[PDB]
């Protein structure tokens, strides 16, 4: 029926450490008003994917039993989840955050970056795929967290112990999707996305085959 | 190697 005082804690602690989250009005006028070419276009892209990187190891901090786990599986964790988490976040961001208008010259700009419309069709699909859902922010902090809890990634020595962080935002999820959907096939839509996420290490593989980035970026991917 | 990415992780 409802969400256990320890669920609801949980719950509480992912849903502060989301909310803290804040893309800078300095990167969202770039996107309105930098010059429109290929070079400039790829480069707020550069900044963008910083910034989310930055957002997403202060979020990924404060996630319950992140700092139980060795320094050297934090790591991992951060390098392994990065491409996934990121995408979620530029979803949301183009789908709730950005007004009607920027959305559509955030659009123009990917599209005419030098970046393969192989990358960018399965990203716009995944986004509008995203957007039908109509994910509650709850929905949003909690995949993210599943994404960067994730205990599937190369180089993580006590996988176990992530499991155990992992698994209850897992049931979480699940009890969220049986009270606010009780539509009750919403659970396996949301995995359906987590799958989808996945996907796109293979299209940034692909792409970083073809130190033009940032530091944080070289260090992430 | 994780230099940048050690540092944001142990700040504060
Ligand atoms: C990973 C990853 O996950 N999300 C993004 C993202 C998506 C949309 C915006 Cl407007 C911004 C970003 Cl950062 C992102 C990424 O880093 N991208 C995207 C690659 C697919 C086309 C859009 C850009 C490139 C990668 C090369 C360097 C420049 C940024």
């Amino acid at each position: 029926m409802e969400l256990t005082p320890d669920q609801q804690t949980l719950l509480h602690f992912i849903m502060d450490s989301y909310n803290k989250q804040r893309m800078p009005q300095e990167i969202t006028n770039k996107i309105l008003k930098e010059a429109f070419s290929a070079e400039e276009n790829f480069l707020i892209l550069t900044e963008m994917a910083t910034n989310h990187v930055q957002v997403l190891v202060e979020f990924t901090k404060k996630l319950p039993g992140f700092q139980t786990l060795d320094h050297e599986d934090q790591i991992a964790l951060l390098k392994g989840s990065a491409v996934e988490a990121m995408f979620l976040r530029s979803a949301e961001i183009f789908n709730k955050k950005l007004p009607s208008g920027h959305s559509d010259l955030l659009e123009a700009r990917i599209r005419n970056s030098g970046i393969s419309d192989e990358y960018i069709t399965p990203m716009f699909s995944f986004y509008k795929s995203i957007g039908e859902l109509k994910m509650t922010q709850e929905e949003y902090a909690l995949l993210t967290a599943i994404v960067i809890l994730s205990p599937d990634r190369q180089y993580i020595k006590d996988r176990e112990a992530v499991e155990k962080l992992q698994e209850p935002l897992l049931d979480v999820l699940q009890k969220l999707c049986k009270i606010h959907q009780p539509n009750p096939q919403h659970f396996a839509c949301l995995l359906g996305r987590l799958t989808e996420l996945r996907t796109f290490n293979h299209h940034h593989a692909e792409m970083l085959m073809s130190h033009k980035f940032t530091p944080l970026l070289c260090e992430i991917w | 190697d994780h230099q940048l990415l050690r540092y944001l992780l142990d700040k504060d």
